[PDB]
């Protein structure tokens, strides 16, 4: 049978044993549901991602909560896949965790509906688009100073009061009114209560009805933080597989995505590279952004914030974020204060479409 | 000049003494030994017995 | 680090066979298990072969080391479990030099020119069982074409030299 | 007090039991997957170095044969490897199949076709690991490798048979060269590599476009390890070029070979070398580091007239950091390749283009 | 590469009872100490960063669950613990006294008046390791 | 200020577990009085030295360490701390816990990994240089 | 002794406290602990405050500790003197520069602080 | 051979001979050595001892060793060429400033010492 149990818990890190034969695949969820038997007991609800295969049929395991109250020998079911994600018309206007569970306080999503893999190589040299296309914005500063491309990705340097949000906005504004497509918000690894300022925000400007959010905030495991972006970009793959259309992907602080990979690497107990950063700190960054292309039906085009530590554009997260920027728009708040919206900085904003 | 000479004469002498030492070994084995292996064991374990 | 291992899980058995009674029997069936290992050694090979569920490597233990005592076969089961069971022929030196020390005996590996009778023999472990401590000696004796004319024992891990240490001491002395 | 004749006679006919169901020479068991490293039970006819096949298809490198187990590293996606899948061998040492089939086709780092344009049916296979020409085997460079642009050919002029070096920051126009340098070879009897290491897999494919716009496909091959695929096969890519490269080296003809970005084939070697647990050195290369491009950068030669006389002229790249020529990969590969070709940023935001520092 | 658990004592019981395991499951011995840090063979169902106590009546802190021992972090004076004391599962993971009594109180982390002032006198507890109120669950900052 | 304050100590005398828990005991004791619709401050002062001591912890019990050999759930540490410090809607009550916690620097950098995690975690700082400090300026707080 | 029996306000003077962290950066790499951040033992704050915890001011009597510090290589930013640094309460900074002055004693008036100056 | 049994004058030409240590560096993880300091051998010294201070003259004959010395990423504080210094006799430190000015040798003139200047 598919259902083995713990035989070490330390910290976020659990590593499950199962019999032989019938390990799970790596990155594979892992469910433990546990009721209390007696009051020497804790109710646990808990989710882990196959991280390694250790030997003598053990496996470990990362987590997605706190591991507080796990006890060796809990029982630990195969999901037989990895995190299934609910996609489609039911996500729109709904926030999400990393696990695709509703967030919001209207109501839980039902069995029935459909659920992709998070975990998904990305499209193939067939799949790609031959030409590169611009994706027009309706923004005069972003479609004649810094033009973005359908398939790109695109750096925002700013934050603290200059109008990231404003920005963000209006782009999902613009782009599911002309060019008929969707917005996906990824807030990997922020503030909660700017998560909270940024829905209810996009709840009274009437923008978030065609848009869906995903959020996995500080509280979070690294393992969990570490997969925000990823389960925001599977609900774009729908939009752009399935419906063939031109989506938006908006990722708050890659960095937090590369800074978890790191925790993660560190947790694992892997020889990290120069600077802290995981050794797959490339390949992280890869299979994250090789998975927003422009293909032949449709297209990701994403709009990223980059903190760049200690203003050092040679740091290696800020090096491997930019060999996948398509383009930047740097908001300058000297612009802001002189009254123009959007303040995005006309000369410091480049792009590569401008050619 | 003076320790050189003090070293030659210290060599040979090591030479001939190596000599005298392959010999040395080479005699015992030529005496018949019947009488002495017994005589010498015995002794050994006394010898061994006070020390 | 494996001569430090097997010197707990030998201390273990050694402490479970003194206080059963059965000191006999449990040297006894680690002798077995020693030789019936060194003449097999593909034995090893085969529970190291991971399809090998550990119910049918249990079974194969519990199946070939029959008539061996319960706690030979516990211990042989556990190291299964631990796999710690490439150590099996060091737990058994090591068992077997608690034994010796157990009993009093202690084992000499005697070199000499010709082979000596065996009363001289018995008169060296005379004279050593009150160097050492024990109570009975064992001597090992070896042809060793080498050596002339003399005696010399290892012990433990002293050596008793007086064969051919005249000559290399006189060519030491007078050089 | 068991006799040890029947513990060992029993121990005997439990083993002429199970002689003939297990099977270890040809046929492995995994122990450990992580991070596109198996570690494998078994495998004892296995050679260090030989392509072995796991059970789901994905081909493997047995770098390490330890007295216990192999040492795999997966040359594929290794989630569809489990602890007690299957290892069996292939016989062969690490080859990629090399032919005059693969001209104009867009193949992995394994050779195996990845445009979909069918099959690439080729009769011959080249070894990864192949010996550098020795000493006596080389010539002098004597003939014009011309790219086409001016400030190249007037002022850092490339040979038929070196290693040119061409340097620079992100965005400095290092592909550009590239691209400017095969489309140049159409008439001439050069048959172009270009090998893209780490790239964004829509610029691959803008530049296989933009070389069959410019009929350059007659005569180029495209070897691609984009930024998704792990990091083994970032580790041969560049190998595989050069091995599909010496073929018509050693026949006789002149190849071009560009290496887009070696630097991030230093950065998957530095993260295959941390997972395998090895110490690092400066910037966290491991000491391999150097021997990495330089078992790979030596292969490029000119050959003498006893040998064919064919050439294979190399263009690798290095990805600099703010203009810092004094790092520890750019001194690297300029201590391996014959001269360097420098891109300066603050020529290149002037309008200077191709910004070649003279 | 020698485990922690292996101790001719403990290897000698496991001997004795291979074919029937005592069932300890709410009690363990003690591995090794050193520097508030205790690992403790036993404890089967023990929970991570779950409170315990030792013989002499010292707590500690379960965080590592290993595969045959429990790191055990020690929360007082760790001198009188030697190798071989029992160490009790309490059943309850690390809480606080918890109350309006606490208010104007010396409290050291475990709940424990510090004062000398008398006893604390709280009610109910609650854990230390709490979830944060969720995204919808907050308001924006504005007192 | 002792009619409606708590003091939580934990002092260096004290073992590691006790440094490592003081701040959790306080949240646990605030959100009491959050979740019972009041409004409570919370003060840690120096979260490095509980820093310090998780990482004390985490090396005696053998996890692999990061940066500056702190463990790699230490900024999940200060971040689950932190975010227990929330504005409550008017349906969990309107309660509230406004945090203030405290970061000693030495000589003035704030590019060390401790500084740099709880920067990265909170709402907004407040410098106080020490250079400001010694020429007159009390509060010290550079503006 | 003194302070928890004759009732005094005792001296108690420890020179070059830093030797007390970096014999325990000594011991512990070979007691077999991991190191901690550079080089230093995992248990410097708590093997430091232990020491300097029992150096209190009672309702019975006192101890007051005057205590050299040595800095190595004038870098306030390492470990130990930092932990050091944390207990301290003053500073007096003796100054060459009025040595050779002639003013004995030569303290540094305004570099020498103090947590009391209030 | 040259210089002891034919007793003649022989000039030594090697050109990096910091891939010597390199290489010994490449096979030091593998040997089961610990890691030293910038990833070298610990046997960094001694390795490069039982080489350099081999190539010596003697009563019979001499050897002029001519010695090319790569430094790792412009940096003479690393290990390898740190601990080369010590087996010379006259050194010429080439430095990038100066070839970068078209000064040819870039002989650094400051740091490039000799015994014989006297
Ligand atoms: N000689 C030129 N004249 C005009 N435009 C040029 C020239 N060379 C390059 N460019 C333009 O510069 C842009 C960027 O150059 P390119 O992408 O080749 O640099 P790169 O080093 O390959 O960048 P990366 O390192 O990010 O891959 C190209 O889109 C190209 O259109
Ligand atoms: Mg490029």
């Amino acid at each position: 049978m598919t259902r083995g149990r713990v035989i070490q818990v330390m910290g976020p890190v659990v590593d499950v044993k199962f019999e032989n034969g019938h390990l799970p695949a790596i990155y594979n969820a892992l469910k433990i549901q546990h009721k209390a038997r007696n009051e020497n007991e804790v109710d646990i609800d808990l989710t882990l991602e196959v991280a390694l295969h250790l030997g003598d049929d053990t496996v470990r395991t990362i987590a997605m909560a706190s591991t507080d109250g796990l006890i060796r020998g809990m029982e630990v079911i195969d999901t037989g896949a990895p995190i299934s994600v609910p996609v489609g018309e039911v996500t729109l206007g709904r926030v999400f965790n990393v696990l695709g569970e509703p967030i919001d306080l209207e109501g839980d999503i039902p069995a029935d509906a459909r659920r992709d893999p998070i975990h998904r190589p990305a499209p193939k040299f067939e799949e790609l688009a031959t030409e590169v296309e611009i994706l027009e914005t309706g923004i005069k500063v972003v479609d004649l100073l810094a033009p973005y491309i359908k398939g790109g990705k695109i750096g925002l340097f700013g934050g603290a009061g200059v109008g990231k949000t404003v920005l963000i906005q209006e782009l999902i504004h613009n782009i599911a009114q002309e060019h008929g497509g969707i917005s996906v918000f990824a807030g990997v690894g922020e503030r909660t209560r700017e998560g909270n300022d940024l829905y209810h925000e996009m709840k009274d400007s009437g923008v978030i009805s065609k848009t869906a959010m995903v959020f996995g905030q500080m509280n979070e495991p690294p393992g969990a933080r570490m997969r925000v972006a990823l389960t925001g970009l599977t609900m774009a793959e729908y939009f752009r597989d399935e419906q063939g259309q031109d989506v938006l992907l908006f990722i708050d602080n890659i960095f937090r995505f590369t800074q978890a990979g790191s925790e993660v690497s560190a947790l694992l107990g892997r020889m990290p590279s120069a600077v802290g950063y995981q050794p797959t700190l490339a390949t992280e960054m890869g299979q994250l952004q090789e998975r927003i292309t422009s293909t032949a039906k449709g297209s990701i085009t994403s709009i990223q914030a980059i903190y760049v530590p200690a203003d050092d554009y040679t740091d290696p997260a800020p090096a491997t974020t930019f060999s996948h920027l398509d383009a930047t728009t740097n908001l300058e708040r000297k612009l802001a204060e002189m009254g123009i919206y959007p303040a995005v900085d006309p000369l410091a904003s480049t792009s590569r479409a401008l050619a | 000049i003076e320790r050189e000479k003090e070293q030659a004469m210290a060599a040979l002498r090591e030479q001939v003494a190596s000599l005298s030492v392959l010999i040395a070994s080479k005699v015992i084995e030529k005496e018949l030994t019947e009488q002495d292996q017994r005589k010498l064991i015995e002794a050994y374990i006394k010898d061994v017995q006070e020390v | 680090n494996q001569e430090v291992i097997a010197k707990r899980y030998a201390s273990a058995l050694f402490q479970i066979a003194l206080e059963q009674g059965q000191l006999d029997r449990i040297e006894e069936d680690v002798r077995a298990v020693r030789q019936a290992l060194a003449e097999n050694g593909e034995f090893l090979s085969l529970l190291s072969y991971p399809k090998l569920s550990l119910d049918q490597k249990k079974a194969l233990i519990a199946e070939a080391f029959a008539g061996v005592s319960t706690p030979v076969q516990n211990t042989l089961l556990l190291l299964l479990e631990r796999h710690r069971f490439g150590l099996v022929p060091e737990l058994a030196e090591q068992f077997l030099a608690l034994v010796d020390d157990a009993r009093g005996i202690a084992k000499a590996v005697a070199y000499s020119a010709r082979p000596l009778t065996d009363e001289e023999l018995r008169a060296l472990s005379d004279v050593f069982a009150q160097k050492v401590g024990k109570q009975t000696l064992e001597i090992e004796n070896i042809i060793d074409p080498e050596l002339i004319g003399g005696v010399r024992l290892r012990i433990g891990n002293r050596i008793y030299d007086g064969s051919v240490s005249g000559q290399l001491e006189r060519i030491r002395r007078q050089l | 007090s068991i006799r040890a004749e029947e513990i060992s006679a029993l121990i005997k006919q439990q083993i002429e039991n199970y002689e003939s169901q297990i099977q270890v020479s040809d046929v492995g068991t995994v122990i450990q997957v992580g991070d596109g490293i198996a570690r494998a039970h078994g495998l004892d006819n296995v050679m260090s170095g030989e392509l072995v096949e796991f059970a789901n298809g994905v081909m493997g490198m047995a770098l390490n044969l330890e007295e216990n187990n192999v040492g795999i590293v997966i040359l594929g996606p290794y989630t569809g490897i489990k602890e007690g899948d299957e290892v069996r061998r292939t016989g062969r040492i690490m080859e990629v199949p090399v032919g005059e089939a693969l001209i104009g086709r867009v193949v992995n780092p394994l050779g195996q076709p990845v445009d979909g344009l069918g099959p690439v049916e080729t009769t011959e296979t080249r070894p990864i690991e192949s010996p550098a020409p020795g000493v006596m085997d080389r010539r002098s460079v004597h003939e014009p490798l011309q790219t086409g642009i001016k400030a190249i050919d007037a002022l850092v002029p490339i040979g038929r048979g070196q290693r040119e070096l061409i340097i620079g920051d992100r965005q400095t126009g290092k592909t550009s060269v590239a691209i400017d340098t095969i489309i140049n070879q159409k008439d001439q009897n050069m048959i172009s590599i270009y090998v893209a290491i780490g790239q964004k897999e829509s610029t691959v494919r803008t530049v296989v476009e933009t070389l069959r716009k410019h009929g350059a496909l007659d005569y180029t091959i495209v070897v691609t390890a984009s930024a998704s695929q792990p990091a083994p096969l970032l580790f041969l890519a560049p190998y595989a070029g050069v091995a599909m490269g010496e073929y018509f080296m050693y026949k006789g003809k002149h190849v071009l070979v560009v290496y887009d970005d070696l630097s991030k084939q230093a950065a998957a070697y530095r993260e295959l070398s941390l997972l395998l647990r090895r110490p690092p050195g400066r910037e966290a290369y491991p000491g391999d580091i150097f021997y990495l491009h330089s078992r790979l950068l030596e292969r490029a030669a000119k050959l003498s007239d006893a040998k064919g006389g064919g050439s294979l002229t190399a263009l690798p790249f290095v990805e600099t950091q703010a203009g810092d020529i004094s790092a520890y990969i750019p001194t690297n590969v300029i201590s391996i390749t014959d001269g360097q070709i420098f891109l300066q940023s603050d020529l290149f935001f002037s309008g200077v283009r191709p910004a070649i520092n003279a």
